Formats: structure tokens, sequence, C-alpha cells
């Protein structure tokens, strides 16, 4: 049995924007989960459904581990039963989740002295995405009832916006990275051990 | 759907993308004052045409959502405060006739310089030397060259400007729906809320009135036995009756009377308090002056400084060879980007100020969990008069002993705590009248109340019957006098020293009393008192989210301007005024 990549999402040079987050699955793998929680370097790593340490030598069938760059302040969204900015137009878990949810500043990587404004995150929406939903659409929000025909104007505006990172800002204005763990025991084959 | 639902989601656009743009702006800025460079200058000013810009527009649109049809006050606050063109809603041709006079004044203001009649060739300049003449030279006749010099060069020159001023401002207020300009500066204070705590922008001018009725006694006092003292320094000028000549003051407009201590010290023999030679001796570090405020703040109750505050700031004059600005002040980049610029020097001076532009950066760490347009202190007063409060309860001798600038075994006596108490009076209460007066000349000509030709004549009139000064040579309508004043001229308002004189008063004995304070006001001291420190955040956080009535009842109680604090924070002083000028008068002769 062959180790799951675990190591080429964490440590990955790049990561997608929130509203565009990354999403791998991990199959046909024998992983060491003690030794992320072993690190320690990160910031934020609150495992719901299950406790961290147990699942280090039981199996499982599918993985799937999201990956995004989101707001220091935003990090508390990425959990069950929170409705925020992020969580509800950008990345929604269920509440009836079994998983993990790993943050660690990104400050030093993913800031720039002077402007990063390259992530960015999805502001309005006409309803709040399903859990685990993506949705990449720059169509013109419209909250008139006069409807926008590309044109952005008073009543409609476009959906998404920079986040713009700095390295001086605060913590809660610093930017964050964030890996979300899914588990899947409902397939025959399970495929995922330590 | 609804007119309001729309306005919400306006809003959130709105304030998310000032934040973005303020913090870039604010950026810019920082990089020019820390660092003075001809690039650093270029891109401050291309960073804020941005704002300015961004700004405007988003004002436009927001006049769309039409005030009326919002039902939450506190989205009606920042629409309202969005929405209020001013400048942009004259019409174009005349904001860049108005814009054209304005820069004129200021660069007039600036570049203003009076020769000096013995010898003209050593002309001299307004902010580097006649400030240092009137505050230091004993000479009436030296000092009375500066005096009439300045307001004739430049009174004067600014005659023509300041009236069109008037008439395109005066106008701009009216498109505004203000029916005169000074109505459009009333209105900071103008509140709407929940009933009976609401403000009306009228109330204003009644209760600077009432509150002056009751200070004038305390004024009186200090104004006889300063006249007093100063007869003994011009025997010859001086009526013992008569209001006092207008140069004779310390400063070039008579403002602060802080410069005649000199003259005035109640008892000389025993100086007064100055612990800059203790710290000195201490090898003390301008960080440890910081250091000491924030322990300050901590033990009130108030988070420990960020990080930010404690990586980025410029504390010290930067001494590598880039040029700066010496003054200090408190800054928010509206991200968690809080930071003071401050040239510190170890003198005590340098140590109460630190505590309290940090008061400022406390008080926008308070308030920033609120949206963007409601990110500010109440009304104008409450920022300053909110950080002059920790500079008072720093000075205090209890305070400087608990940290070990003063020796354990101190004497706190009368003779010193008069000294003391008079000196606060020379600049705190000098500066009342002073202001509400400039401020009553400046709201009665914009209601067209004082006619053109008889602005002089009004003015000294009011600087007679409420200032009690003099108007040494005799100032006809071609003059200008009150353009002389940087705030005037500058397009400031000015009501601000006095409302904010008075808040700060009110607070600082509401805490004290909070803080189960014995004895004088004046020596509170509300270190180490946490509940008193929870109150004070408790309307700290509100920023401009609650009319500033309500702001101010949940720190002191009462939902308006007293004076009675003031008056109690001076009394001691007030006793032995009115015992020290009993075979004296007291009042001026209009004459
Ligand atoms: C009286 C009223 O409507 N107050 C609301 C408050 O309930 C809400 O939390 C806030 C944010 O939308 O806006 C305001
Ligand atoms: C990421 O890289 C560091 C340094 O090479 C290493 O210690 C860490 O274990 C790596 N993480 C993963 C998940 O491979
Ligand atoms: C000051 O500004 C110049 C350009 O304006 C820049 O090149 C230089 O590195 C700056 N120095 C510091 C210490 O910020
Ligand atoms: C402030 O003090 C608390 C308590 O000791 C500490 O947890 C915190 O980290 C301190 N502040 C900073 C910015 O380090
Ligand atoms: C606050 O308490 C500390 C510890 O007892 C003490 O050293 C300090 O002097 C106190 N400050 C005041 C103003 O009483």
């Amino acid at each position: 049995t062959n180790l799951c990549p675990f190591g080429e999402v964490f440590n990955a040079s790049k990561f997608a924007s929130v509203y565009a987050w990354n999403r791998k699955r991990i199959s046909n793998c024998v992983a060491d989960y003690s030794v992320l929680y072993n690190s320690t370097s990160f910031s934020t790593f609150k495992c719901y459904g299950v406790s961290p340490t147990k699942l280090n030598d039981l199996c499982f069938t599918n993985v799937y581990a999201d990956s995004f760059v989101v707001k220091g302040d935003e990090v508390r969204q990425i959990a069950p039963g929170q409705t925020g900015v992020i969580a509800d137009y950008n990345y929604k878990l269920p509440d009836d989740f079994t998983g993990c949810v790993i943050a660690w500043n990104s400050v030093k990587q993913d800031a720039l002295t002077g402007g990063n404004y390259g992530y960015l995150y999805r502001l309005f929406r006409k309803s709040k995405l399903k859990p685990f939903e993506r949705d990449i659409s720059t169509e013109i929000y419209q909250a008139g009832s006069t409807p926008c025909n590309g044109q952005v104007g008073l009543n409609c505006y476009y959906p998404l916006e920079r986040y713009g990172f700095h390295p001086t800002t605060g913590v809660n204005y610093q930017p964050f990275r964030v890996v979300v763990l899914s588990f899947e025991l409902l397939n025959g084959p399970a495929t995922v051990c330590g | 759907s609804t007119i309001e639902e729309l306005a919400k989601t306006f809003l959130d656009k709105f304030n998310q993308e000032a934040e973005d743009l303020d913090h870039q702006r604010s950026l810019a800025a920082w990089n020019y004052n820390t660092n003075i460079t001809k690039e650093n200058t270029e891109k401050m000013n291309e960073a804020e045409a941005k704002w300015s810009a961004f700004y405007e527009e988003q004002s436009k649109l927001a006049k769309d959502y039409p005030l009326q049809e919002i039902q939450n006050f506190t989205l009606k606050r920042q629409l309202q405060a969005l929405q209020q063109s001013g400048s942009s809603a004259l019409s174009a041709n005349k904001r860049e006739q108005l814009n054209t006079i304005l820069n004129t004044m200021s660069t007039i203001y600036s570049t203003g310089k009076v020769c000096n009649p013995k010898k003209p060739q050593e002309c001299l300049l307004l902010e580097p030397g006649l400030d240092e003449i009137m505050a230091n030279s004993t000479d009436y006749s030296e000092r009375l060259w500066v005096w009439e010099g300045w307001r004739s060069e430049v009174g004067k020159q600014l005659r023509p400007l300041y009236e069109e001023y008037v008439v395109l401002k005066n106008e701009m207020a009216r498109a505004n729906n203000y029916e005169d300009y000074g109505d459009y500066w009333r209105g900071d204070y103008e509140a709407e809320g929940a009933d009976g705590y609401g403000y009306n922008r009228n109330q204003l001018i009644e209760d600077v009135e009432r509150t002056f009725a009751e200070i004038k006694p305390l004024y009186e006092h200090l104004h006889a036995y300063v006249r007093a003292k100063l007869m003994n320094t011009y025997p010859s000028y001086i009526s013992p009756t008569g209001c006092l000549p207008a140069h004779l003051l310390g400063d070039m407009w008579g403002r602060f009377w802080t410069n005649l201590y000199s003259l005035t010290v109640p008892f000389p023999e025993k100086p007064n308090i100055d612990v800059t030679d203790a710290m000195i001796n201490q090898n003390w570090n301008a960080v440890r002056i910081f250091k000491e405020a924030e322990k300050f703040f901590v033990s009130v109750g108030l988070p420990n400084m960020t990080q930010g505050f404690w990586e980025n700031s410029m504390l010290t004059e930067p001494t590598d060879g880039r040029k700066v600005v010496c003054h200090p002040t408190a800054w928010d980049l509206q991200k968690g980007d809080f930071r003071i610029k401050m040239c510190t020097k170890v003198t005590m001076d340098n140590f109460l100020t630190a505590h309290h532009e940090m008061g400022h950066i406390q008080y926008d760490m308070a308030y920033a969990m609120q949206p963007y347009l409601l990110r500010n202190g109440a009304n104008e007063g409450f920022h300053e008069a909110v950080g002059e409060i920790m500079s008072l309860s720093a000075s205090t001798p209890k305070h400087l002993k608990s940290i070990g600038l003063l020796p354990s075994d101190f004497r706190e006596d009368n003779e010193t705590e008069i000294n003391f108490l008079l000196k606060q009076a020379l600049t705190i209460v000098g500066t009342l009248p002073f202001t509400y007066m400039l401020e009553k000349w400046r709201w009665m000509v914009f209601k067209g109340e004082i006619p053109k030709d008889q602005w002089m004549k009004k003015w000294w009139e009011m600087k007679r019957e409420i200032v009690g000064v003099m108007e040494p040579v005799p100032h006809d309508e071609t003059y200008c006098d009150p353009a002389a004043l940087y705030h005037v001229s500058n397009d400031f308002s000015f009501i601000r020293y006095y409302t904010r004189t008075i808040y700060q008063f009110q607070f600082q004995e509401a805490l004290c009393q909070a803080a189960k304070h014995e004895g004088p006001l004046h020596k509170c001291d509300i270190s180490n008192s946490t509940e008193a420190g929870q109150k004070l955040l408790n309307m700290l956080r509100l920023g401009k989210s609650k009319p500033w009535t309500l702001a101010l009842e949940n720190v002191v109680g009462a939902r308006n301007m007293d004076v009675r604090p003031l008056l109690n924070y001076f009394e001691p002083l007030f006793g032995w005024l009115k015992d020290q000028n009993r075979n004296s008068f007291v009042g001026w002769n209009t004459d």
C-alpha cells in the first residue's frame, strides 16, 4: 500500500481562492494522520465527527481534501452550523459532518509588502450554497427589480472581490490557508488507512 | 426587494470596498509621513485622488436610496453620513472657483510674513519665529508690531477671499438643505434616534450658551487675577478694570494663556512637578514610555496593544537621514493595523502625550467591530476628549509615585497644587470663551446677522464683552482679523474645543466616581480600576453606531453637556481666586 499524498496538498506552493476551492480525492492509500496532529504548527485543527487520534488505525473509503485561502477572521465559518459571508456564499459544510478543519497562518507566503490582491471571494449570490456546492459564475448579481444586461450599476453589482492581503494587517485580516478533510464510509471498497 | 433591503445590500458592497481603499490611501500616507520623498508624495497624492474619486461616486449613488424609507436608525446613520455631498452638491464651476479661493488663503497664511519696522531686512515668518516672539517676549511695543503686522499684511489680504467664500459656502449648504453654512457645521451634533435621545442641530447653540453661562464666573475670576499679575509686568498699559490688550496673552490670537504662567505663577518659590530628570536618570527609553502607558490601559481593563502596533509604528525620530514630521498622531489604517507616529523625546510632556495618542489607538481598537461607516467617535469632541483624560490620570502625583518616577515620600501641598491647577486653568479655561466667541461670530456671519461693513466692529464688540480683550490698534472694516487664525482661514470648524473640553471632565468624573475615588477630582487616577474600565469600554465600542447623547449617558449618567464636573475639577482654584480678588474689581468695562 502506497502513501497518501497529503504532503503534496498541504505543502503545495499555491492555493486556490475560496470561491473556486480546490478538491482532491484520496484513494489507494496508507497514511499517518497522527503525523499531521503531531506537527501542531497549525493554528486551527478541529476534526469533527470523529476524534483525530482514533482514525489513524481505521481505514476509510473515500477521502476528499479541499484546500483554499481565506481571511484569518473568517476561519471560524468553516464548520458545521456556521453562517457567515464565506459559509453562506462560498463553502458551506453540512451539519451531519464527519471530518476535519485544518488551518494555519500563511502570512509569509500569501502576503505581499504592497499588496497581493490575487485571492478572491464571492460576496453576492441569489441563495445560499448547499453543502459542498461550488460556484464560480461571474454573473452580475441583480438585487434590483430592474434587470442589468451586463452593465454593473445601482442595484446590480459584480459578485466577486479581492482579498488583498498585506503583511502589516491584523491577525483577523491576515491570510490563513485551510484544508478540509471529508470521509465517506458508505462505499463498499475502503481504500485509505493507517 | 424593498428600498431598505436594497439599501443594506448597497452598503455591504460599500463598507467592503471602502475599507480596502481606505487601507491603501492610509498606507500611502504613512509611507509619506515616515519617509518624505518626492516619489512617496507622488504616490500619496495618487492614492488620494483615487480615494476621492471613489467616495464622490459612491455618494452620488447613495443618494439614490431615499432616507425616508429606511426604518433602521443604525442603517440610516450610515446612509445619512454617506449621502451628504457637501461640495459636490454645488454646481461645477463655483466648485473650482471656491477651491482656488481656499487654496489661495492657505498659501497666504503659510507664506505670510510681516517685516520688523526697526530692521526691515530682518523680516520674519509666522510659524517659525513669530510664535516664539509672541510666546517669550516681554516688551509691549515689540510684541505689538508682531500682532498688528500679522493682522495687516494677512488680515487685509484675506478680506476679499473670506467673503466670496462665505457666499459660496452659504449657497452650498443651502443646496444641501442647510439654511446657511454654520448650520451645516452644526449638523455634526445632530443625532436622531430612540425618542428623547435625539438631538436637533439648533439645541447646540442653546447648550453652548447655557453652559457658558455657568462657566462665566470662573472665567471672570481667572481674568481679574491674570490682569492683576499682568499689571505688574505692563504697568503703563493695563487698566485695572479694563479688558486686556490682545497681543499680551502669550499667543498671536490670545487662544491659550499658557505662556503667561511665568508671569502669573501664584507661588514661584515652589516649582512645578517635572519628572523629566527622574526619567532621564533611570535611563528610560521611548519604548519604555509606551510600555508604561500600555500597562496603564491594561490595568483599567483594556486590551494590551496589538503586535502590529508593537511591530510597525514610528516611535522615535528615525535618525537615518529620512525626513519626517514630528507631530504626534494615532493612526487607524482600517484593517487591524493601528499605529502611532511620534518623534518621542525623554520628557514628562512626551510621557503624557503618548498616553493619549494611545488613548486614541485604544478608541480605534474599541470601535473596530463596527461597520466602516460607524468607525469613529460619537462626535467631534469624543476622540481627543477621550485621549486627554488619559494624560489627566497619568499626571496625578499618586500615579507618578505608583510607577516610580516620584520618590515614595512625596510632599503634595496647597502651594504646588495651586501652581499646577492654575497652569491648567491658563490652558483649559483660557480657550473656552475665546473659542465660543469665535464660533459665534462665524455662526452669525453665516446667518447674515452681521452685515459686511461692521464685521470687525461686531467682532471686536464681542471680544470686548465676552472674552474681555482690548483690540490695541482700532480696526475698521478693511481689516480682517479672524482670518489670521489657521482654523478660520483653512476652513475648519472650531466649536470642537469647547465641547471636547466640557466632555472630558464629565467623563473623568463618571469614571472616578466609579473607581471609588475619595477627594478632589483633580487628583484622581483610575489605574488598577477595571470597573471604570469596563464602563468606559461600554461606550468606546459604539463609535457612531448610537446617538452621541446615548453614548454619553452610558458613561456619565446624563444626556447632555454639563459644566458641573469642570467647575468641580477647578473648585480648589476658584475658591482661592475669589478670595484672592476681594479687594480688587472683577469684571471688564467694555471701553
Ligand atoms: C511539509 O514540509 C515540512 C518540511 O519539509 C515537513 O516537516 C512536513 O511534514 C510536510 N508536511 C506534509 C503533510 O508532508
Ligand atoms: C524611502 O523611500 C524611498 C523612495 O521614496 C525608498 O526607495 C527607500 O527604500 C525608503 N526607505 C525607507 C527606510 O523606507
Ligand atoms: C496580552 O496579554 C495576554 C495575557 O498574558 C497574552 O495572552 C497576549 O498574548 C498578550 N498580547 C500580545 C499581543 O501578545
Ligand atoms: C497597582 O497595583 C500594583 C500591584 O499591587 C502596584 O504596584 C501599583 O502601584 C498599583 N497602582 C496604583 C495606581 O495603585
